[PDB]
RNA sequence: GCUUGAGUCUCGUAGAGGGGGGUAGAAUUCCAGGUGUAGCGGUGAAAUGCGUAGAGAUCUGGAGGAAUACCGGUGGCGAAGGCGGCCCCCUGGACGAAGACUGACGCUCAGGUGCGAAAGCGUGGGGAGCAAACAGGAUUAGAUACCCUGGUAGUCCACGCCGUAAACGAUGUCGACUUGGAGGUUGUGCCCUUGAGGCGUGGCUUCCGGAGCUAACGCGUUAAGUCGACCGCCUGGGGAGUAC
RNA sequence: AAGGAGGUAUUCAUGUU
């Protein structure tokens, strides 16, 4: 999973204080970092179907969070999917 | 998921009466309080109250007459999956008039008898016997 | 850095190389910013079952905090250094500095 | 089960010790279990059945102390 | 009654209680719900071949201890022994059988030595003080209660403990070897104990020499001794050095091979 | 029966302590059941791991007959 | 707007969860030797079979493949299929304590997508044991079987198919409510830990059971009581899960 | 193989063995 220090950096970048961990932006950013990390693992481990099920949950959760953000405040959504380098 | 808090309140009353509990409690809402007032004024429950500031809890003290529970049956009629509305002429008569149909008219929620006298239709929340 | 409990057992007739081996491995670990927390040369012990028809082999124990890469290299050294008969590296969650039951 | 003959111990006494030692290590039961292959489903079924009947007999006994037979 | 049994022990009570029997753990007692422990010299007072009076038949239960967690008492027939043993062991701790240069009345075989009581004291000793073979239990010279001979070495007479030695008499094999076996003589010996750093081969009665793992093979320095010679095998080794002071024989197998 | 690890506060059993582990193997060298020894299930699992690690390092024998 | 549903962060805990790579010991088989000699093996009883080119047995060394005794448990983990030596590397989920944060972000889901025992299929490996087909020997009125001696594909690996099972709890997922008891397992709080004690509070789990439900068997707070949301299916038996 | 006893089973010092 994601290290303690890596989570701390991301929370600082996307949250409006060190204690803002529940923001949609922070949640999407944490999910995106972990999703991007696991690509190397599943490049070497094409047969790890159990771990891949966990990864698909993460991808699915990021879509739900982005849908909420787009419907709730479109400007934050465009800014976020631009910083995080995500299509749609 | 909870998707019918009115049915949940009816269910708690039904289960509490069947289990001979003195009072039942549920999370509160203004629709629940309105239904509770109709029940109290028709004599199906003994009393109700609401306690709590941010997360109010509605408490109903149930009624038993000769050891037996007073509410013989209580069923949600209109439900999220199928809403029921009736015109003033088509209001139901629960138990040939010996029961009440809680009907949410435009002038508030009342019994079938009160709405029929006031010349209104509306949504039928529940049947109570 | 992770913690490692490394126990390797040497040929009884290479007993005099154990000091040297200890220093090399300690130097390798410590050069990679390592932290040797415990080091117990248990000495010549009677094997419970004959290994390669070799009773009475020389046990060494070493508890270490070091990067994974240096630990991998040390395990490879074991694989090739045909004086160490057996080795076992285990990952420990915390450092242990207390004397082992085999010390006394 | 490696029994060493003790001093003054007669052969019958030593032999009783050896037989009990083997029965304690369960050698003969192990060999009888490994004579033939049994499917994992058969093994699980047999294990579950023994547990069910053992539990039922314990409960039956623990209720038999309740009542008198005469 | 267990309270009263502990209180009667506080009185040094010598009661008529049912002994618990004879066992390798000494002697058991049984005082009305108190199973008593006592050692092999304190399990009964009768020094005979069947002490069932002390343990196994209603007999002396002595005041030796009261242990809640052990459910235990001093299960040994007191009020007989150690009583006159006061003056006897006074004369003993004054004499000790000529300062332990004396015989003793054996007790049993122990896991660390062989013990002969004195009657006011009680000594022990090693098993290899009257023999030299690789021993584990040396009791095969007498039964329990026989008369053995030892010389006193370390005796604590303020605790009633003794330790005599059995080598204060026997001619030293080492002295005859020093005149009989000069360095460089080859003789045959039987491997009594084998190690990875050396194998102990008994060449003569009571003489064990250490042949180093480096002296097992000149041309294959990495050969376990356990793979070349088995414990009990008879091998010819050349005496390289004799350390009489340390009672050590350095034996060389390397001289049979070629460097 | 009473577990001798819960009453001592032991966190990890340790495979380098060949005195406790010898009490928990039989003469043949197999691990004694927890039903006999009264050890708890959590410490039983730790204990079995420690015995297997000790066997690999030849601190304990796998069986009574290979030696 | 709000914080109670749903999520995030902080510290730990247990686990045959998954993938990759190493290694250990026992055993089976084969090979080469030494000792040794007339049987071995198999069965209800035999025979085929192996053995004087020296078997079986016993000891020593070697090769190789496959699986991990004991622990082991109506124990645990996983959505299911399923997962069992020990070590390392990569990785998924669950739970608990206290606190902070977001502020309904939820539930269900046709179509679709993915995973999915064993057998089987393709391509190449590997092959100790076991073993369809097959060969022989018996049994039998017959024996294309059960029994015996062998024995190929297959079982193992890598990469692709296949998509199915009594894939079963024969019990769709989510949520709420409704008397109890004895246990297991994994956390945590408190009290005198007086010494494995006492007292609480969470998760998962086995067995009894009350009201109520059940044609009945049963079920029962992990329902098959009482309710709500959404999806899947059923409409006599055979023909037939067949034809087109 | 047959019977008897104890339990759902052990705490029952270790040592000795
Ligand atoms: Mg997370
Ligand atoms: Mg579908
Ligand atoms: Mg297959
Ligand atoms: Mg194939
Ligand atoms: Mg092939
Ligand atoms: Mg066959
Ligand atoms: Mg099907
Ligand atoms: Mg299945
Ligand atoms: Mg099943
Ligand atoms: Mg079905
Ligand atoms: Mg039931
Ligand atoms: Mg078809």
């Amino acid at each position: 999973s994601l290290s303690t220090e890596a989570t701390a950096k991301i929370v600082s970048e996307f949250g409006r204080d060190a204690n803002d961990t529940g923001s949609t932006e922070v949640q999407v950013a944490l999910l995106t970092a972990q999703i991007n990390h696991l690509q190397g693992h599943f490049a070497e481990h094409k047969k790890d179907h159990h771990s891949r099920r966990g990864l698909l949950r993460m991808v699915s959760q990021r879509r739900k969070l982005l849908d909420y953000l787009k419907r709730k405040d479109v400007a934050r959504y465009t800014q976020l999917i631009e910083r995080l380098g995500l299509r749609r | 998921s909870m998707q019918d808090p009115i049915a949940d309140m009816l269910t708690r009353i039904r289960n509490g009466q069947a289990a001979n509990k003195a009072a039942v409690t549920m999370p509160s809402s203004k629709l629940k309080v309105a239904i509770a007032n109709v029940l109290k004024e028709e004599g199906f429950i003994e009393d109700f109250k609401v306690e709590g500031d941010t997360k109010p809890e509605l408490e109903l003290t149930l009624k038993y007459f000769q050891g037996k529970a007073v509410v013989e049956s209580i069923q949600r009629v209109s439900r999220p999956g199928l809403r029921i509305y009736k015109r003033k002429d088509e209001l139901p008569k629960v138990m040939a008039g010996l029961g009440i149909a809680v009907v949410s008219t435009s002038k508030g929620v009342m019994t079938d008898r009160a709405a029929r006298q006031a010349g209104l239709g509306g949504e039928i929340i529940c049947y109570v016997a | 850095m992770r913690h490692y409990e490394i126990v390797f057992m040497v040929h009884p007739d290479q007993s005099e190389q154990v000091p040297g081996m200890i220093e090399r491995y300690t130097a390798a670990i410590t050069g990679a910013e390592g932290k040797i927390h415990r080091l117990e040369d248990w000495g010549r012990r009677q094997l419970a079952y004959p290994i390669n028809k070799l009773h009475k082999a020389h046990y060494v124990l070493m508890n270490v905090e070091a990067p994974q890469e240096v630990i991998d290299e040390l395990e490879t050294t074991f694989r090739f250094n045909d004086a160490v008969i057996r080795s076992m590296v285990m990952r420990t969650k915390h450092a242990v500095t207390e004397a082992s039951p085999m010390v006394k | 089960p490696v029994i060493k003959v003790r001093e003054n111990e007669p052969f019958d006494v030593a032999l009783r010790r050896f037989k009990r030692s083997c029965e304690k290590a369960g050698v003969l039961a192990e060999v009888r279990r490994r004579e033939f292959y049994e499917k994992p489903t058969t093994e699980r079924k047999r294990a579950k059945a023994s547990a069910v009947k053992r539990h039922a007999k314990k409960l039956a006994r623990e209720n038999a102390r309740r009542t008198r037979l005469y | 009654a267990w309270i009263t049994l502990e209180k009667a022990y506080e009185d040094a009570e010598t009661v008529t209680g049912v002994i618990n029997g004879k066992v390798k753990g000494g002697f058991t007692v049984e005082l009305n719900g108190i199973r008593a422990f006592l050692p092999g010299s304190l399990v009964d007072v009768r020094p005979v071949r069947d002490t069932l009076h002390l343990e196994g038949k209603e007999l002396e239960f002595k005041v030796i201890k009261l242990d809640q967690k052990r459910n235990n008492v001093v299960v040994s027939r007191r009020a007989v022994i150690e009583s006159e043993n006061s003056a006897e062991r006074d004369q003993l701790l004054e004499n000790l059988q000529e300062g332990m240069e004396v015989k003793g009345i054996v007790k049993n075989l122990t896991d660390y030595g062989a013990f002969v009581d004195l009657g006011g004291v009680d000594g022990l000793l090693h098993i290899t003080d009257m023999a030299w073979k690789r021993v584990k239990h040396p009791s095969e010279i007498v039964n329990v209660g026989d008369e053995i001979t030892v010389k006193v070495l370390k005796f604590d007479r303020e605790r009633t403990r003794v330790s005599l030695g059995l080598k204060q008499l026997g001619e030293d094999p080492w002295v005859a070897i020093a005149k009989r076996y000069p360095e460089g003589t080859k003789l045959t010996g039987r491997v009594t104990n084998l190690t990875d750093y050396g194998c102990f081969v008994e060449i003569e009665e009571g003489v064990e020499g250490l042949v180093h793992v480096s002296e097992m093979d000149w041309t294959n320095k990495n050969i376990h001794p356990s793979k070349v010679v088995n414990v009990g095998d008879v091998v010819e080794v050349m005496v390289l050095d004799i350390d009489e002071e340390r009672r050590r024989i350095s034996l060389g197998l390397k001289q049979c091979k070629a460097n | 029966k009473f577990c001798r690890f819960t009453a001592e506060g032991v966190q990890e059993i340790d495979y380098k302590d060949i005195a406790t582990l010898k009490n928990y193997i039989t003469e043949s060298g197999k691990i004694v059941p927890s039903r006999i020894t009264g050890t708890r299930a959590k410490y039983q699992r730790q204990l079995a791991r420690a015995i297997k690690r000790a066997r690999y390092l030849s601190l304990l024998p796998y069986t009574d007959r290979h030696q």
